DNA sequence: GGGCTAATGACGGCGAATACCC
RNA sequence: GCGGAGAGGUA
DNA sequence: GGGTATTCGCCGTGTACCTCTCCTAGCCC
């Protein structure tokens, strides 16, 4: 095990082995990114493909060419943690090699002259953190990856809804992922339109036409011919028989001398058989068969020239008769089946008014620019560009992928551009599948669903950015001269990086990190958003859209889902899926050869997927990859059944796979219903982390991952030992193995003390090693906030009794113990932070002096000479949070008050306060302090004080890691002076700076000694040029907006502990809201008189079938009681064999667990280490559907001397009467969630009052009163309430006069009223008389 | 857009309003109370009676001006709390739960002082409000003038209101801790300490069982003397003794005079509780009905407590022939697919044979597993054996009423039955699991689909509704009953609605408090048994049972003659009160209201078959 | 900073405005 | 610093 | 021309509450 893993080992339950390992959780964003970066040589995805994409950059014809050769990432000039604390966003630099090349027109292309520029900068460009975040303006800020249709062709029905009498009529959808769609739709009367993307609907042939096809040539590409041949006299056919198939006969049909088919009779499958075997090619057929068909081609009249039939024009008689006298031998004609084959293309040519192409371009330039002349290059540029132009129009290397797989090509690589071919075989599978020779697509499926993340959409908006700035350049480039100008006059970065903190701050999908929990961060990074930019809206989708497809199985999570109005849009993604190379979702399995079950994993895709049959990871395999059942069970097409062994293709990787990882996180889930399941993973990731973090009793094994995988814990780079423990570093030295040759040093790590999250929770990190202990790469330094160890505490763990308490947890509600509060295991540490801005104004700029007009000497006390608080001083509402005056002008002062003024003091400059003000109701501590001034500002006293804390620590470092550097050069030294003359005695005892002036013999070791010294030298200068670094970036401004001097923020920090009202939950989808505190003594005991912490409402299981919470509440105590035992055990100090012998016998445990703890390692110490971290309970890992059966519990409980049925006799604690029928008490594990009442709670008398109608404000921030709403209205019109609602309309919120005519009226200790007209009516009369429309109150 | 839409205008800001002195806060449980009031945070209490305390303290003298009332409010010193203690103690406060549906949404409350920040709301009223103790919040408003104070305490009360609007039946009936600790009194058991002993009263049940002499529920021989108000209002004691058991004793000492003690004497689950409660009301009136309420939701809880019900993993008992039904249905289902696969049967036919197959072996576990946690303690009498309705504590939850039903006690220990994959077929193999056992990754996803489905249809369920009752209270909001009796003959004759085997809906219910259009006769004419038009209360309705009326003519709403609003008499009395309605009330509002809030729970023949022996 | 100028993923219902069929 | 968008969450 | 379909376009789509960012913009003097 690792040295982390050693300290504290979790016992795993779980009886399938585990193949494959958890893939780091938050690949999707790092992986995107650095893609999205990934300076690469041939065009794939990255920035370098929009680069390519949308360079070269020429002229209009003017002969001037732009080229792109390269670009080049700058180094940040801010890394993380400052960029976050200075409130700026953590990006790099972007610079880009360009050439400008001119020509000459007028001779064969031949460069005149090309320049080169010094690697030009095109803007600035945010970068993404390790954890996979961004830093927007000092705040962490996710990318949520999208799930989107994904370009290609879709073919869909859309019945049910069509004029109510079936009819249902198809459709394929062209969607590009650049560039307008494509639509081909059918009517009632079986005509196929198309509509460009989203206008009228148009006859189909029309863009046929544009693609300059004649209508014989059409009529040849999609209908099958049927040959009328005349030798010697009327009409003989040409007939394949399988043509036959379904079809009452209409003429006589003899062949070969004997007549099969009687004229009348249907074809029967005797007959069909019959011909067939007899291989008649051609018969002779009546005329009245022909009497109704189609012709073809269009039969011109080749001896005179004049046409008689047009191409598709039904035959009638008189037109038989004069092409058999204009000497035609052989007719094309149609073969329109009524039942099968349809007179599609040919009813839709009918109704096409266009004839010529340019007739249909006119048309089309028609639709696209309605109201315009169309000039005829308009239109052929429009046609040209519409899909067939390179930069507009592209579908995708994975657009072209599912394009040619729906089409059924063997090619997979296309080109981007929409070719005819492509347009023509569409259409041709969607009349197709108007036949019946195929299906419909479901858009549900995963297979057509693709997920966008975060390079991907990046790359999208910079290759915006790179069109505007194109325009732009283009005009310059046109327009001005062309040799004049250098490579950075005609290239604006502007929109470039508007548009990309556009994206990144101001977009649906970029979203603030939900961060006061580990578990909340790495959720909301690895997630799946059918919302934002192209992507239905919330409201608008449909229950069926929302619903969970069989495809969802190991890619999507099923039961993760926001409950709200978007459920079912945001589905978190499952634990071990991927994104495909063209960016689709895959899962991992392990292949099966016929009889072995071997090891080696494939990732499928869903279409993969959905061909073969695919095994379960919970079937039995005996120790060569065999079934131990005949028949398993088995899913082939979305559906479940049983399949026999030597069938299966693949098989599951592990249970796990299909669940994200909250739900993951939740133990026994398979005993939980699914929607109970749902809302605990939801509920779950809102857990606040606590004062000490520990640990669940009830876990799943992954905590581990979850919590390495987020950003919260500090985990070793290069292992080594661990050579300084402080609160807010841990410097280790690193192993010779791992320790670079040239320039290595030892390693730090500064760890983050209490900052304020995105949701103001704190962010504090601990250390868990000691000195001198060694540690390897990749284990657990410090702990992040609510982890423990490495592993994930998301809440807390405590001692929970099913029974209802005089109805005091009635409801959902929870009752708790005052030993609870007293244990101080609810409270948590928030954090708001406050800004004072003070900009320049023009009648002079704002002060931050502590001179503040009119203020009492009281609200000075608390604030240094600088005017600010001082740091862990106590506030609370009203209290001066920071000091600033606002300017006073046009004073205008009488000589004499300006004589009063000089010997007073009075400032006329001042006489207004624009002090910030701790605002009202909030109460806590001044943990820190930051001011940010810009160019031209002085430095106050605690700019002073901020600046010395930060670089005296920066010092502290630099000066610890060069005096190792130092010791090091110096022992080298005394090694060299050591050999040529032995000098030991002198040496050691005089100082160490006294050695670079002795001396020794003049040989090769006199070089040696001025090779070090000047080594010496150049150690020095790099330590002084990055110390110069380091203090100017301390010093410098730090940038703030236009127009703003200077700001000061302050942090306060506030312990908020649990009260009644406080919302609390479990793990399970159980909630509560704490009702009452009870005294200890109250609270329910054992016999053995240990207390109750939680009494939980047993109502709560039945309705709501989440039984896991009954299980965990079991095995919890199962654990706590072995952990109890273990305590006991360990108190007494009895020796270390009783120990391990125990341990070992708990560990074990039965059989076919793949745990295998051999307790060899460290015979003595690490064990007692374990025994120590374990006396709290040992902590157990029942994976989700791989998990503890109620007999492993039963053991468990045994193992621990208690009752095996998990329910103990409990003691009244008020009446000391026992309880009838034994109760269930156990440990489980608990989250406070944070919705606490003191941030609900809320109550106004009088307050301000709106700008435009006079009711008062709505909100907490500001006072604001509760909305009495329309159903409210009608709640009290139902009663005869008048005079309640009368006050409640006028007096309490709308009449001026009213209002305050009541509250002095309430003053005086009457209680009558006036109750007048509202204000919001007068402002309606006003908003309704603003339009042309007089309406007046009446009198009569 | 700044009047048109909802965010605009006229409905945010002209029927939408936000009144001062109002306050919101999280809701909590608060058993201790009467059914008339509510816990209030002091500190909200402060802040809303502001102006309240400032004119109690100039009135006292404590103040000499409004600005040293303030900074005497902004202090909190112990005399501001002694005045608004003083100010509160008759002051009422409405209390509102955020989708107000129908217009129990508003009740007051007469509020009393408490620590903390959240808002104490009696149990017995969270049927009407909605609410659950799970993070739901709660606004208070404030009345401020002499007639609104009135109006809140008489009007929206909670005690006034106990009769839900829409249909007569009570609203406050006790919900899940309440009856689940009076089924637990009341239930009886073969054998156990003091069988048969013979006690003279409750009073001495009390003594035995809290002494520990006697236990909850054990069969005993009683002496009681109930009331009857049998004479014009007189009650009469009769006292005799019946076999009953202890619990069902000490649930009688809160139960008023006029009860008959039959009312206590059965199971005691929701039904019997809430019929306990209609008797109560229709025999004595409110204020009994009242107290009996908070009475039984005291000894409900106190009772509920002293059992101390829970649930544990071997609660919930797997049908011991459970393995042997699935293994055949395996087998039967197994033939049929072989016998499918040579072609003597269609695709859709083995289906739906597969289909009926589950189906029945589904249920045949179910009985099984009903037979097994049903009736199962074989406990012993002094001798030989017997059997009785098992004690399991999730059988007696699903039995009461409290929660689950007989579906959800099938979920946990039987196999949970077929489902509905997207398009609504339903999957072939069931899921044979049970949330006790565990299930697998299909049977799990198959579930989970399921419960999505439910939630995206809550959803837009939701949604629908709220638009449907905005429209009904929208239309109807004008009609007002304006005049006493209009004095029309028209009417509709009312029959009950027999839908093909049986009486879905008796006539009784469906004439209760109507006005008769004309007299109806005996089968024998001139034997008048209802006077022009009279309202037909229980008594009336008994009166058509002891006789065989089959259709009333009754005046309706509709054909009402009344100009501009409707008349008392062509509407009749239904309401949270029992009698004629009176002239003002906006019946408008109420019938939709009383339509669209209930509205949330909504989505062969070859031979017939007479059902009882008739010609 | 100051001065000057200005696209594509709902759906149902209903009633009016053409399209067309005798 | 009254407003309105976008995102998320609660019942 | 007159009645009937069909396209077409507008109008609606639950309440109450709680967090956060972001808010006129671009070019020239
Ligand atoms: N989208 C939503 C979702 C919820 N709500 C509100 O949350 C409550 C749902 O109760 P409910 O009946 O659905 C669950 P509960 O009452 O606790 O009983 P149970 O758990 O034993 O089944 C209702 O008051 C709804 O108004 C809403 O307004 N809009
Ligand atoms: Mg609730
Ligand atoms: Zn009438």
């Amino acid at each position: 095990y690792s040295y982390t893993e050693k300290k504290r080992i979790r016992k795993d339950f779980g009886k399938r082995p585990q193949v494959l390992d958890v893939p780091y959780l938050l690949s999707i964003q790092l992986d995107s990114f650095q893609k999205f970066i990934e300076q690469d040589p041939e065009g794939q995805y990255g920035l370098e493909a929009a680069f390519r994409s949308v360079f070269p950059i020429q002229s209009y014809s003017g002969n001037s060419e732009l080229q792109y050769v390269s670009y080049r990432l700058g180094e940040p000039v801010f890394d993380v943690q400052e960029c976050q604390i200075r409130g700026v966003t953590y990006s790099a630099p972007l610079r880009v090699k360009l050439r400008l090349v001119i020509y000459e027109r007028e001779a064969p292309e031949g460069t005149v002259k090309d320049i080169k520029e010094q690697e030009v900068y095109m803007g600035e460009i945010p970068l993404m953190t390790d954890n996979g975040t961004f830093v927007i303006n000092g705040t962490e800020r996710v990318i949520v990856s999208q799930l989107h249709r994904s370009p290609g062709v879709f073919f869909d029905s859309d019945k049910g809804k069509t004029h109510s009498s079936g009819k249902v009529l198809y459709n394929a959808r062209i969607i590009p992922y650049r560039g307008s769609w494509l639509d081909f739709e059918f009517d009632p009367k079986d005509n196929l339109f198309v509509r460009i993307d989203r206008r009228r609907k148009l006859p189909a042939t029309i863009i046929l036409r544009a693609l300059n096809y004649t209508t014989e040539q059409i009529l040849d590409l999609f209908f099958e011919k049927v040959i009328f041949e005349i030798r010697d006299n009327k009409l003989q056919m040409e007939l394949v028989p399988e043509r036959l198939r379904g079809e009452t006969a209409s003429f006589d049909i003899e062949a070969n001398g004997k007549v099969y088919v009687e004229k009348g009779r249907r074809i029967t499958a005797r007959h069909i058989r019959q011909l067939e075997k007899d291989d008649v090619k051609l018969i002779e057929v009546p005329v009245e068969y022909i009497a109704g068909k189609v012709v073809a081609k269009d039969y011109i009249d080749e001896s005179t020239g004049e046409l008689i039939c047009a191409a598709n024009m039904e035959l009638s008689l008189d037109l038989l008769a004069k092409l058999s006298q204009s000497g035609h031998k052989r007719i094309e004609t149609l073969f329109t089946n009524d039942l099968d084959h349809g007179p599609y293309i040919s009813e839709t040519l009918r109704v096409d008014p266009t004839n010529d192409r340019l007739s249909a371009l006119v048309e089309i330039y028609r639709m696209m620019r309605p109201g315009e002349p169309p000039t005829r290059e308009a239109a052929e540029s429009l046609f040209e560009n519409l899909f067939f132009s390179e930069d507009r129009y592209d579908l995708s290397a994975v657009g072209r992928m599912k394009f040619n797989r729906s089409l059924l090509r063997e090619e997979i690589e296309g080109s981007g551009i929409l070719s005819k071919d492509d347009i023509i075989d569409v259409m041709k599978k969607l009349i197709d599948i108007r036949n019946g020779k195929g299906e419909v697509d479901d858009i549900d499926h995963l297979g057509n669903r693709r997920i966008r993340s975060v390079g991907e959409m990046a790359e999208n908006q910079f290759r915006v950015g790179l069109v505007r700035v194109e325009r732009a350049v283009k005009e310059r480039l046109s327009l001005g001269d062309l040799d004049t100008l250098m490579p950075q006059d005609m290239i604006n970065a502007k929109p470039i990086s508007a548009a990309v903190k556009e994206f990144f701050g101001s977009s649906q999908l970029s979203q603030f990190m939900d961060q006061n929990n580990p578990l909340s961060e790495i959720t909301h990074k690895r997630r799946i958003s059918a919302l934002g930019p192209g992507g239905l809206t919330r409201e608008r989708a449909g229950f069926e859209v929302r619903d969970v497809h069989p495809t969802h199985y190991g890619r999507v999570c099923p039961i993760e889902t926001p409950e709200g109005p978007n459920i079912g849009l945001i589905n978190s993604l499952s634990v071990y899926a991927q994104t495909n190379e063209y960016g689709f979702l895959e899962t991992p399995y392990r292949k099966v050869t016929d009889g072995v079950v071997t090891d080696e994993i494939h990732y499928l895709s869903a279409i993969e997927e959905g061909n073969y049959v695919i095994a379960q990871a919970n079937s039995n395999l005996d120790e060569e990859g065999h079934f131990v059942e005949d028949l398993v069970t088995c899913r082939s097409k979305g559906e479940s059944s049983l399949f026999s062994r030597d069938q299966v293709d693949y098989m599951d990787v592990s249970t796990q796979q299909v669940v994200s990882v909250g739900a993951s996180l939740i133990p026994f889930l398979e005993h939980d219903d699914a929607n109970r399941a749902l809302m605990g993973a939801n509920m779950q990731r809102q857990a606040v982390p606590t004062l000490r973090a520990d640990k669940p009793l009830v876990g799943t094994g992954m905590e581990r991952a979850v919590a390495v995988d987020s950003g919260v814990t500090a985990v070793a780079k290069r292992g080594g030992v661990v050579q300084y423990v402080d609160a807010s570093r841990i410097v280790i030295k690193v192993n010779e193995d791992e320790m670079y040759p040239g320039e290595a040093g030892i390693d730090i790590y500064n760890l983050t003390k209490y900052t304020r999250s995105n949701q103001n929770t704190c962010i504090n990190q601990m250390p868990c090693v000691s000195l001198g202990e060694p540690v390897e790469r990749g284990d657990v330094l410090a702990d992040g906030p609510s982890t423990d160890l490495g592993e994930l505490a998301l809440g807390q763990n405590m001692r929970v009794a099913f029974m209802p308490w005089n109805g005091y947890n009635f409801e959902d509600s929870i009752l708790v113990s005052e030993r609870v509060v007293q244990e101080d295991r609810f409270t948590t540490i928030h954090i708001q932070e406050l800004a004072c801005v003070s900009r320049d104004t023009k009648l002079g700029p704002e002060e931050i002096t502590a001179d503040i007009p009119n203020v009492g000497e009281a609200a000075l006390s608390k604030l240094d000479e600088s005017g600010i608080v001082y740091i862990g001083a106590e506030v609370t509402g009203g209290d001066i949070l920071v000091g600033k005056v606002t300017p006073k002008g046009e004073t205008q002062l009488t000589p004499e008050e300006k004589l009063l003024r000089a010997i007073f003091g009075e400032k006329a400059s001042d006489v207004k306060d624009s002090s910030l003000r701790v605002p009202n109701g909030v109460s806590g501590t001044v943990i820190d302090v930051q001011v940010f001034t810009r160019d031209g500002v002085e430095k106050d006293k605690r700019a002073l004080e901020i600046e010395e804390m930060q670089l005296k620590q920066a010092k502290k470092d630099l000066s610890e890691e060069l005096q190792i550097l130092e010791a090091g050069l110096f022992s080298r030294i005394r090694a060299v002076l050591v050999a040529g003359g032995v000098e030991a005695e002198k040496l050691d005892k005089l100082p160490r700076d006294r050695w670079l002036e002795l001396g020794l013999t003049d040989e090769e070791k006199q070089n040696q000694l001025e090779q070090l010294a000047e080594q010496y030298d150049e150690l020095k200068h790099e330590f002084e040029k990055k110390l110069e670094a380091k203090r100017r970036k301390i010093t410098q401004g730090d940038d703030l907006a236009p127009g703003v001097l200077k700001i000061v923020k302050v942090y306060l920090a506030v312990k908020r502990r649990i009260q009644p009202g406080d919302k609390m939950a479990g793990r399970h989808g159980n909630k509560g809201v704490i009702s009452k505190i009870n005294p200890i003594e109250d609270m329910p005991y054992d016999e053995n008189g240990t207390p109750v912490d939680i009494v939980l409402n047993p109502l709560g299981v039945p309705s709501r079938m989440n039984i896991g919470q009954i299980l965990e509440t079991h095995l919890g105590m199962a654990a706590k009681g072995i952990g109890d035992k273990i305590n006991a055990m360990l108190k007494q100090q009895q020796e270390v064999a009783k120990l391990r012998e125990f341990i070992q016998r708990a560990y074990d445990l039965g059989a076919d667990v793949r745990q295998k703890v051999d307790l060899s390692t460290f015979s003595d110490e690490e064990v007692m280490r374990l025994a120590e971290n374990l006396r709290k309970g040992m902590p157990i890992a029942t994976p989700v559907f791989d998990g503890a059966k109620e007999a492993e519990i039963k053991e468990l409980l045994k193992l621990g001397d208690l009752p095996t049925s998990g329910q103990i006799r409990l003691y009244d604690g008020r009446t000391g009467e026992q309880f009838e029928r034994p109760v269930t008490v156990g440990y489980m594990y608990m989250l406070k969630l944070n919705h606490l009442v003191d941030d609900k709670m809320h109550a106004r008398s009088t307050g301000s009052y709106s700008l435009v109608t006079q009711q008062p404000l709505g909100g907490k921030a500001q006072f604001g009163g509760q909305r009495f709403g329309e159903m409210e209205v009608w709640a009290l019109e139902a009663y005869g309430a008048a005079y309640t609602l009368q006050e409640m309309l006028t007096v309490k919120s709308d009449d001026v006069n009213g209002r305050t005519k009541m509250y002095k009226n309430i003053v005086d200790g009457n209680h009558q009223m006036e109750p007048g007209m509202p204000e919001s009516f007068n402002v309606l009369l006003k908003e309704i008389r603003s339009l042309g429309i007089n309406i007046e109150l009446e009198d009569e | 857009d700044m009047i048109k839409g909802k965010q605009g205008r006229f409905r945010q800001n002209l029927l939408g309003k936000r009144v001062d002195y109002s306050g919101r806060s999280v809701i909590t449980v608060g058993p201790y109370l009467r059914l008339h009031q509510c816990g209030l945070p002091k500190k909200m209490a402060l802040e809303l009676f502001k102006p309240f305390i400032y004119g109690k303290l100039e009135l006292r003298g404590l103040a000499t001006t409004i600005k040293a009332a303030k900074k005497m409010v902004e202090r909190e010193e112990a005399v501001v709390w002694d005045i608004l203690d003083e100010v509160i103690r008759e002051h009422p406060v409405l209390l509102n739960r955020a989708p107000t549906l129908h217009r129990l949404g508003i009740q007051a409350f007469e509020p009393v002082l408490i620590e903390g920040k959240a808002i104490q709301l009696h149990p017995l009223v969270c049927a009407a409000y909605n609410a659950d103790f799970d993070g739901d919040q709660m606004a208070v408003h404030v009345p401020l003038t002499l007639e609104a104070q009135l109006e809140a305490r008489a009007l929206m009360m909670s005690t006034n209101n106990i009769l839900s609007p829409a249909n007569g039946e009570p609203i406050i009936v006790p919900s899940q801790d309440v009856v689940l600790g009076l089924y637990y009194m009341t239930r009886d058991c073969v054998n156990a300490k003091g069988e048969g002993m013979v006690l003279t009263g409750p009073k001495e049940a009390e003594r035995l069982y809290r002494s520990g002499l006697a236990s909850l529920h054990a069969r005993v021989k009683v002496r009681i003397t109930e009331y009857e108000k049998d004479a014009n209002g007189e009650l009469v004691a009769k006292t005799s003794l019946k076999d009953t058991t202890v619990g069902r004793a000490i649930l009688w000492m809160i139960v008023p005079k006029g009860l008959p003690y039959s009312i206590v004497n059965q199971a005691l689950g929701k039904k019997a509780i809430s019929k306990m409660l209609n008797t109560c009301y229709r025999i004595l009136g409110l204020k009994p009905t009242v107290i009996f309420a908070d009475q039984i939701m005291y000894t409900g809880f106190a009772y509920a407590a002293r059992s101390g019900a829970s649930v544990g993993i071997d609660d919930m008992v797997i049908p011991e022939k459970k393995h042997e039904i699935i293994s055949e249905a395996e087998a039967e289902v197994a033939e049929i697919q072989e016998q499918f696969q040579s072609g003597l049967v269609t695709a859709g036919e083995r289906y739906n044979k597969v289909i009926d197959i589950w189906a029945a072996a589904n249920d045949r576990v179910s009985k099984a597993m009903m037979d097994n946690l049903q009736t199962e303690t074989v406990i012993n009498r002094d001798g030989q054996e017997e059997k009785q309705v098992s004690f399991n504590s999730i059988y007696m939850m699903a039995d009461s009423g409290a929660r689950g039903s007989a579906a959800q006690i099938r979920q946990l220990a039987g196999m949970r039955g077929l489902m509905a994959k997207p398009d609504g077929s339903i999957i072939e193999t069931p899921i044979t699991a049970n949330f006790r056992e565990g299930l697998n990754v299909l049977q799990y996803f198959i579930s989970t689909h399921g419960a999505r489905k439910g939630l995206a249809d809550t959803a837009l369920k939701t949604a629908n509704s709220g638009y449907l009752t905005r429209r009904l209270v929208d239309v109807a909001q004008d009609l007002v009953v304006t005049e006493d009796d209009c004095g029309t003959h028209e009417g509709i004759m009312m029959t009950p609605v027999i839908e093909g085997g049986d009486v879905k809906e008796p006539l009784r219910d469906r004439v209760l408090g109507r006005v008769t259009a004309e007299d109806v006769l005996k089968p024998g004419t001139a034997d008048i048994l209802v006077p022009r038009n009279t309202l037909l209360h229980e008594q009336w309705c008994d009166l058509l049972e002891e006789n065989s009326v089959d259709a009333v003519k009754v005046r309706s709403v509709v054909s009402c003659d009344t100009d501009f609003g409707v008349c008392a008499h062509c509407y009749g009395r239904d309401l949270a009160r029992g009698h004629i309605i009176n002239k003002g009330e906006a019946i408008g509002v109420i019938a939709a209201q009383s339509i669209g809030e209930p509205g949330t729970q909504l989505t062969a023949e070859s031979s017939i078959q007479v059902k009882n022996k008739g010609s």
